């Protein structure tokens, strides 16, 4: 059959920078733009993810087309001739090269979003003393918050069923993401999951993390997202949740009573994960 | 013959029927083959002035363009100036209203470069952006990319 | 001509005075070499001003250039004026005003 | 007896970049227009939703004669003959050779964006060194929940039962033709307004409608509120379900109000359900 | 005694590109010429709408000498004779073969834009890499409210009781024709301005007015308000319904105005039936 | 016609005096024949004018380069309008109307 | 309209009218042909406004100057507002009201 991997992720708190969007002066301003309530929220790039991703593939052994150099910061192709049947890479990303020259992407996955509305958070920068050229003075925008972002995989479209398993490991041990992490080391491991592991399109758990609490650290689950889980749409069987989100659907009142209790949870993330991969080749024959 | 039998000038509105009107090219045909024919009573026309100075300044902002395109080509590898060219055509006519019209020429004459007639006639040329319909102007651009002849 | 007219060549000649500004601290401050970029840097402005999405950054960019530029004689002689064009007028035609006015560069002779 | 359904379903919140226009330079123009006020809003191409659910049906069973390689990307047609007594597709959509020529069971309206577009522009670049004409690039997205509207013609149908198939795809939708790469946009729907009546006469048009700028509260309308009370869009004619529902139950007077006795369900299953047993029960399937 | 009915009729707000003109290059336009103020219009032509009535007395089960075969796509002719006596189509829209002729009762009008016509258009594609000359293509559309003006002759129908039939087509009109499959705009009436005189002289002729130049607002025309005011076309014989009942009741001093006492209802059908009523009592039907 | 537009020219030309306080300031600071720092004055400005980070900031700084600039008699003859528009308005398009001063003041020298 | 404006208004001029009763205060202090330190005084007030750790900090110094201001008629008028107005607000936002009043009351002499 067709099988769809949703989940929605949420990161740890932190000081990131990782979406320098187009340097207007000195300031190397963050990705941002009007997300809810009218409030300007940060955003960092899926591409960055997505090249993340790949560089787990890439370090881990396994056959990526798309070599990281890591010394020149040059792109390398093992072969010109996209070959997704080979290559994880190619077989899980797509390829457009301008055996079929255009693949169609077996993760698909939105843009990170900030849990927490940016207000200021500008941060200096000037190099050593005296002897100041143009180049010694330099402002770097930065952001306290937990970033949260949407994806979804389509294991049936893959050339090779076996190849989700790497995917979520890497989601899991997901590399540094593209960003100034010289001196904003923002770490993109997940501390909270939602996933759903379905077999037909509808999702509805896009962004199902949401706390707003200005600048806070609570992550609360959305409250539309909880109302949908009791209507008996969503089932709970096909519900995946893990992570420090777990304490506090536990510390709810009334949760036994709550279908949430019948769903998946699990408070350790390794735990969850394994319990995902284990139904996964169940239900794929692996 | 009409519009001199008329009095009125000869260009009361050959685009019109040229392209408007004559789609199948009847008569376009014959645009392009008397079109130097029609810049010639187009000459004559003084109020033609100010749109032939247009003319000369968007030929020399496509040839601008147009070297800018021979510099990215490799050696060895023939350039695409026919789709190029093709490719403004398709890009004046996608135009729909004024403000995405007037966005697009504006664009395409700053990445031509520095322009010699733009900067002999600059309030003339800037006037006549801003007053002239959008149609107008673009009907004008595709006669000069017709009428480009390095 | 009509008033607007009047204002909308001051502000082409008040946008190519402040690239002249801008144009000349490029010069000084990076006389070194062979020649400074100006080619390069007209390209970045055109990049820079296609980049602007809503009428908030794209006015943002414009005064910082119009203030980087130095002082602006035909600024100088129209405030008002051409201060509620800036204002009023919709960004985008203020964009096509800016844009035309890089293409309407007369070069210091 | 002539049956036709009309509604107007909602989409997620969510960011959206499915149907870029022209690309204008690096900017990969996200299609938009004027809308209600004047302010220019996001369009989603109707176009698009007619490939998502072509795709849906091809995708389980659903003999159709325009079959998506999803590997060449390249359309195949099973048979040039268009035959809608037996294809799913001919019979639904209609073809057009240049015949029968069909006229369509299903007619679509643009997808628009509730809420206006301000620039919603995003940064992108490939790697690092060695850059190219293809290096720097942008994509326009947009942060709003979308909203279509759509009518079937239920008679006019072929087979009187290929009227659930579409229901099940519109309420599971594909991936409508987008950049699902970079911004995965779901286009399941979470509120839905439907009317199931044996009259032409067809309102409840695109009476999702909040503005608030920037937010997702999703208000369903004045209007058609007031459509409803009047006394025309017979309640019992009316199919309302979805997360605007818990809106309406909070309004004020609603016990009181015609609008109370018209189906709704909270959970937007009980209510497909439903509505799949009254049309099953009106065309005899 | 000698009866007209006339009326001014606006459509709901939706995506319409229903008259598409004779297409160039890639571009399909819809037609479009001046109106108010010199904007540029979009038209959709009368012979439209009189098709649809044409279909809307077929499908009802009334007579009707022209049969439209859905699935032909073709017109039939029951009788090469027409007789207006037996077939309610020869008996309204009139007939000439080259009796021979006749005048006609229903006299319509273009349907014209309320909302000036800015120039948005719509890209669409074929997809798939295997791309040929008929690979993609733009098609105009417009989102406007659509307003149009008909005039008929009570007496001059054979049959007077055939007035009947027509009011309810034009309440409830069928598909107006266009493009369906990607722009399906529902022509519904949602606002009337009906006159029902044994004079006729008709001062509600494009009586509709814009109170942005974009915007779905749909506010009564001054002139039509100060013409009631002065004294002419007497409110007892004004039917007024729709969407428009709100403003005007919203409207300062309207106790006052002689509008208060003419016919107006918030619910278009309830008008209707009065208005069927009082021509059913007026003509012995 | 349209008083916002007026308040907004009259605050323009508030900020203009301001800085000419601040020029006459700067010019009494400087001693000797060293060249009394002007363009560096209006850069610093400028800087520190684009650098802000929302309400308190720049308002803060609004507010005291108002008071540095000293008596202003374009603020004295309007309190309540000016008042009213700095402590609402949003305070990006305050900062357009400062930087369109600081290139509209040198106008009057 | 808008009674919180009223309420930023009214304080404005209560700060107006006790720099004014400092000013007649050191005004009186003062003897002899020497020029009344007065720039100076705005000078050191602006200094003493900036200078300021929150709450306590300022607050302290906003009540000590109006005590020191003299009588104040508007306040007493006013003193619920001016009271509940001073004890709610961010001291950030109150702090830049006072800087306007300070640049705001030149129009009073």
């Amino acid at each position: 059959p067709n099988y769809y991997l949703y989940g929605t992720v949420l990161t740890r708190y932190g000081l990131a920078s990782l979406n320098h969007d187009i340097r207007r002066g000195n300031k190397t301003i963050l990705q941002k733009g009007y997300w809810n309530n009218g409030k300007i929220h940060s955003f960092v790039g899926s591409s960055a993810i997505r090249w993340a991703l790949r560089f787990y593939l890439q370090k881990q052994g396994y056959l990526v087309n798309r070599v990281w150099d890591e010394e020149e910061h040059i792109n390398r192709l093992t072969s010109e001739d996209f070959d997704p049947e080979k290559f994880y890479d190619d077989d899980i990303f797509g390829f457009a090269l301008l055996t079929p020259n255009q693949r169609m992407g077996a993760l698909g996955m939105n843009m990170a979003v900030s849990l927490t509305p940016y207000d200021g958070a500008v941060k200096l920068g000037a190099k050593s003393g005296r002897e100041k050229d143009s180049t010694s003075l330099h402002f770097t925008e930065y952001h306290a918050t937990r970033y949260q972002y949407y994806f979804g995989i389509d294991a049936t479209h893959l050339k090779d069923f076996s190849r989700i398993l790497p995917m979520i490991d890497g989601i899991m041990n997901l590399p540094k993401v593209g960003g100034s992490s010289n001196i904003f080391n923002y770490p993109f491991c997940p501390d909270s999951l939602v996933f759903q592991w379905t077999n037909h399109f509808a999702s509805y758990i896009s962004y199902c993390f949401e706390y707003c609490d200005p600048k806070s650290k609570e992550a609360k689950l959305s409250q539309e997202f909880i109302d949908e889980v009791e209507c008996g749409q969503i089932d709970p069987s096909k519900l995946w949740i893990g992570g420090t989100i777990v304490k506090d659907l536990q510390q709810l009142d009334n949760f036994e009573s709550s279908p949430l209790n019948k769903a998946h949870i699990y408070r350790n993330r390794n735990e969850m994960i394994e319990a995902l991969k284990t139904v996964i080749k169940r239900d794929l024959g692996l | 013959a009409d519009n001199l039998v008329k009095g009125i000038h000869w260009w009361s509105n050959f685009w019109e029927k040229l392209v408007i009107e004559d789609s199948k090219e009847y008569l376009f045909n014959q645009l392009f083959s008397n079109r130097e024919g029609f810049i010639i009573m187009a000459e004559n026309s003084e109020e033609d002035k100010q749109y032939l100075i247009f003319i000369k300044v968007f030929q020399q902002a496509m040839k601008g363009n147009f070297a800018k395109i021979y510099a990215k080509t490799e050696e060895g590898k023939d350039p695409p100036i026919k789709k190029k060219v093709e490719r403004l055509r398709a890009e004046l006519n996608y135009c729909y209203d004024e403000l995405s019209f007037k966005e697009y020429l504006s664009d395409f004459l700053v990445r031509g470069g520095l322009n010699k007639y733009f900067n002999e006639h600059q309030e003339e040329i800037a006037l006549l952006i801003k007053k002239s319909p959008w149609q107008e102007i673009r009907i004008w651009s595709l006669l000069a990319i017709a009428s480009y002849k390095p | 001509n009509s008033e607007e007219d009047k204002q909308y060549l001051i502000f082409i000649k008040v946008f190519q005075q402040a690239m002249k500004g801008n144009f000349a601290k490029i010069y000084a401050k990076t006389e070194e070499g062979k020649d400074p970029p100006i080619k390069k840097k007209v390209e970045r402005l055109r990049a820079e001003l296609n980049y602007c999405y809503d009428e908030l950054s794209f006015k943002e960019y414009l005064s910082d250039f119009l203030v980087r530029g130095g002082l602006n004689k035909y600024f100088n002689e129209h405030q008002e004026e051409i201060a509620l064009l800036i204002k009023k007028s919709p960004w985008q035609e203020i964009r096509i005003w800016s844009l035309l006015a890089i293409a309407s560069y007369k070069p210091k002779d």
